[PDB]
């Protein structure tokens, strides 16, 4: 609280659930409307999501930052929507057509099988990924690739050699996770911890003063930035998806610089 | 089944297995670095983590890695009695 | 005025309601005495209820519990203990208990002005209503009551949870309604209501049946027995001439319940092919919209009524045709029962008025009934038969395999989805329904991945879907001009109970909306000839 000194309610350094070494030892939680995703599991060179989904950098970047839509992302329900599209840039359906067809509240229940953007899309293709299988289809492919005996130059054995180390090293990801306890759609951040706050920089307050620091305002940008979209969520549905989509945005690429 | 076409086995292991198996195995002796050997190691807490800190805990904890205090500054950073002279017991 | 006679001890002692065992009198004020615990109320007389379900002495404790002011029960009842007047009377008959709750003045008046039973295995409720638009087309004001709403008497009906309501209630309602607002209190009910003493307990002035055959007998336990009872309930209030006796001559459960009763009421068969019934069709209109016949029959009239089904809604208006002219010989009457019965009501609804492919909603759970009206749609389809229906849970598991056998068998493209989960979980039972054609749900939805969705080995296709709305909504949209979509999921009914809530999202109005919004679907490209709809782009 300003020209106050004292913690104020449901913030960063309050009390009952921050708050002498149980402050210090005490942690908080914060809900986020959309799901995010880790930092280090994708935008680095070992791209642990691209070699389970089979699908290069570029389409999932783009669904995690622009706005690219997938065909079926959840395939464990029967589908009606013949789209066969890896990534659209852009929206060339009859999306008011089809789903002021069937009823209102009609196209949400069956718009998340087929529709689906942002990082819940991706939440939703890692959940329901059949793990025995994919390494029957990877082996068979390494089995297949190799011997056909296409020769070429450097470009096409460099090229074969990198898809087959990218191969392997999907089946070697694919074998820990059928006995490790630990599921693939942990990678997205549901959820997100809240750091201790003795272990932030805080030596006291008085006279109104905040010894917040760079990692503490990265927090109150984030919060910020989630409690607008979860209102802009509950105010009103029937908004364009241009500004949602956007600030969904504004908070992933925040909650990523954070774990940065 | 047994090993991927791209690893880091140890000799004797490797020599072992092709005097018990008979699936051809085919391993060629890689000279290691003074950095390379370092990040290659049985512990994740110390010995790994001291160069890149961004990796070795991303792949440790996606493989879900059990880590046994065998070493020395895996027992300096947790802080217990390290196995070395008066602490090794036996 | 819910009833009249039932709030003094002397109207009791008319009655004949001898208890043998009785405190003070009657002096509580109740409308209406009620036999039925629920059907009764606070401060009222109730009697004891006699049913396989609820015997003498559970009937009595609910009604004690329900606040009744006296409790009928062989042994002695404590219903003084938590009622809001001490006097009380056990009786230790629950049959003339059950008999006397009415009142004597409510059972005269419904007795007296009219009464019409129809209780049939298959169209009773098509015949039912039609027979009540002739009556009221006759200038006389009467309530068929049917299984999905109770109606003694009037043209509303009120909600009632089992398929017949109390005997004493329904017999109250019709004596409220005689009094004012309804000229004749006509108690219809079907087979098992009148096995089980709804409509028994009611002198009948009309007693027909639209179709004998085996009814109730599993809960009976031997055939002809649902008949039977109808029989003797006819004989037991019977007048010279003023009896029907219309059914169809095929089925000998007809004429074996014709055989029993007083032989001086007037007996008359509505067979088509008989000879002897004089009743044929002798017209080629059927249609999904209307098939109109030229009945040609000395008794029936000229004009027939046009109904949605090839045979079972011609056999119900042949039977209705005759309650008609009993009344009036005059053909001119009966146009505005021709009328009602082609107005589509909720059982085997015909196709919508505007424009569009024909679409029918049918009630059909059951393996046997579901099987006769595909073959009659099949009769009556012109070029395809579609259909989408589900299976409801902790239902009869070994029901779902044969209806999905039977639905494939005469089907050329079916779609399966979830009718009524009620707590049961989805794609679990939808596979049970796919294992019927011998399919896995594993191996449409590895099929489902690639474009080829290969069809049956017969020929005939299958689809499912776990929604129901977008899978209904496919169907309507997913048919050809003279092919006519089924709804074999639900008839009247409008609740979907999709786990611990339920929705009332099922209704012809989605149906009309579906069948107008494809004009707009058809305009913007998209493609409904099959499950995988073709989105350009």
């Amino acid at each position: 609280h300003y020209k106050t000194n004292k913690p104020e309610k449901d913030g960063l350094f309050c009390e009952r659930i921050f708050g002498s070494r149980i402050r210090r030892y005490q942690m908080g939680y914060i809900k986020l409307a959309c799901p995010v995703t880790h930092v280090w599991y994708l935008k680095r060179l070992p791209s642990y999501i691209a070699n389970l989904l089979d699908k290069p950098l570029k389409e999932l970047e783009g669904l995690v930052y622009c706005d690219f839509s997938f065909a079926r992302p959840i395939t464990k329900k029967p589908t009606f929507l013949r789209l066969r599209g890896l990534f659209e840039y852009e929206i060339q359906s009859w999306k008011y057509s089809i789903p002021l067809f069937f009823t209102t509240q009609g196209f949400d229940t069956f718009r998340n099988r087929e529709i689906s953007t942002g990082a819940g899309a991706i939440r939703e293709q890692l959940a329901d990924l059949d793990l025995r299988i994919i390494i029957e289809n990877s082996l068979v492919e390494w089995e297949e690739l190799g011997e056909e005996g296409h020769t070429g130059n450097e470009w096409e054995d460099r090229k074969v050699g990198r898809r087959k180390d990218f191969l392997v090293r999907r089946v070697e990801l694919a074998k820990h996770f059928i006995r490790t306890n630990i599921e693939p759609e942990w990678m997205v951040l549901c959820l997100l911890p809240v750091l201790p706050p003795e272990l932030r920089p805080i030596i006291q307050i008085d006279g109104g003063k905040l010894m917040s620091s760079d990692i503490n305002e990265l927090y109150r940008r984030v919060i910020y930035r989630n409690n607008t979209l979860t209102d802009l969520l509950t105010t009103s549905r029937s908004t364009p998806g241009e500004l949602v989509m956007c600030q969904e945005k504004l908070v992933q690429e925040a909650v990523d610089t954070l774990l940065d | 089944n047994v090993f991927s076409p791209g690893e880091l086995i140890g000799l004797l292991r490797a020599e072992r297995m092709g005097r018990a198996l008979e699936e051809a195995i085919c391993y060629r002796v890689v000279l290691l670095g003074i950095t390379r050997a370092s990040l290659n190691t049985q512990s994740f807490i110390s010995e790994a983590s001291f160069q890149e800190t961004a990796r070795v805990l991303a792949k440790a904890a996606l493989r879900g890695r059990i880590d046994w205090l065998k070493g020395l500054k895996e027992n300096v950073v947790l802080g217990g009695v390290i196995p070395v002279g008066t602490g090794f017991k036996g | 005025e819910p009833k009249f006679r039932m709030s003094l001890a002397e109207l009791l002692d008319e009655s004949r309601v001898v208890p043998l065992s009785v405190y003070g009198d009657l002096e509580v004020g109740i409308s209406g005495v009620q036999h039925d615990s629920r059907l009764v109320e606070s401060g009222d007389l109730f009697v004891c209820c006699v049913g396989r379900k609820t015997d003498g002495h559970l009937y009595l404790s609910e009604a004690d519990k329900r606040g009744a002011v006296a409790v009928v029960a062989s042994k002695e009842i404590d219903i003084e203990e938590t009622l809001g007047c001490k006097a009380l009377v056990i009786v230790e008959d629950t049959n003339a208990v059950l008999a006397v709750l009415a009142a004597s003045f409510y059972r005269h008046p419904s007795k007296s002005m009219t009464l019409i039973g129809i209780t049939g295995t298959n169209g009773k409720t098509t015949t039912s209503y039609l027979i009540k638009a002739m009556y009221e087309a006759m200038g006389l004001r009467t309530g068929m009551l049917s299984t999905v709403g109770y109606y003694i008497y009037g043209d509303n009906k009120l909600e009632s949870p089992h398929t017949t309501p109390d005997a004493v209630l329904v017999q109250k309602l019709m004596a409220k309604m005689v009094h004012n607002g309804t000229e004749a209190l006509v108690m219809e009910a079907s087979s098992h209501g009148l096995a089980l003493g709804r409509c028994d307990k009611v002198d009948f002035d009309i007693a027909v049946f639209t179709n004998l055959t085996r009814d109730h007998l599993d809960f009976h336990g031997t055939e002809e027995e649902y008949r039977d009872a109808k029989a003797k309930l006819f004989a037991r209030m019977v007048d010279p001439a003023r009896h029907r006796k219309i059914v169809n001559i095929d089925d000998p459960n007809a004429a074996f319940f014709l055989a029993q009763g007083n032989p001086d009421v007037p007996i008359v068969t509505f067979a088509m092919e008989n000879k002897s019934a004089d009743v044929h069709p002798l017209k080629f209109q059927l249609s999904l919209f209307e098939t109109q016949v030229l009945v040609n029959t000395p008794q029936g009239i000229l004009e027939i009524s046009s109904g949605l089904l090839g045979r079972h809604n011609i056999y119900n208006i042949l039977a209705a045709v005759a309650v008609g002219i009993a009344v009036g010989a005059p053909l001119e009457d009966i146009v505005k029962g021709i009328e009602e019965v082609d107005a589509v009501p909720g059982r085997c609804e015909l196709i919508d008025e505007e424009q569009a492919f024909g679409v029918i909603v049918d009630y059909a759970h059951t393996p046997d009934a579901l099987s006769r009206l595909l073959d009659y749609v099949r009769e009556l389809g012109p070029r395809r038969v579609i259909t989408v229906f589900g299976c409801a849970g902790e239902s009869d598991r070994g029901k779902r395999p044969i209806m999905a056998k039977i639905a494939t068998d005469k089907s050329d493209v079916t779609i399966l989805t979830s009718d009524n989960p009620k707590t049961e979980d989805p794609l679990d039972i939808l596979d049970d329904m796919l294992a019927g054609v011998g399919w896995s749900m594993q191996d449409y939805l590895k099929h489902g991945e690639n474009d080829y969705y290969p069809p049956l080995p017969n020929g005939h296709r299958l689809f499912l879907h776990d929604i129901r709305r977008v899978a209904v909504r496919c169907a309507v949209a997913m048919g050809e001009e003279g092919d006519i979509v089924v709804v074999a999921g639900k008839g009247h009914e409008t609740y979907q109970i999709e786990g611990d809530k339920k929705e009332f999202f099922d209704d012809r109005e989605e149906c009309r909306e579906a069948l107008q919004y494809v004009d707009e679907l058809h305009q913007a490209g998209i493609d409904t000839s099959e499950f995988p709809w073709r989105l350009p782009e």
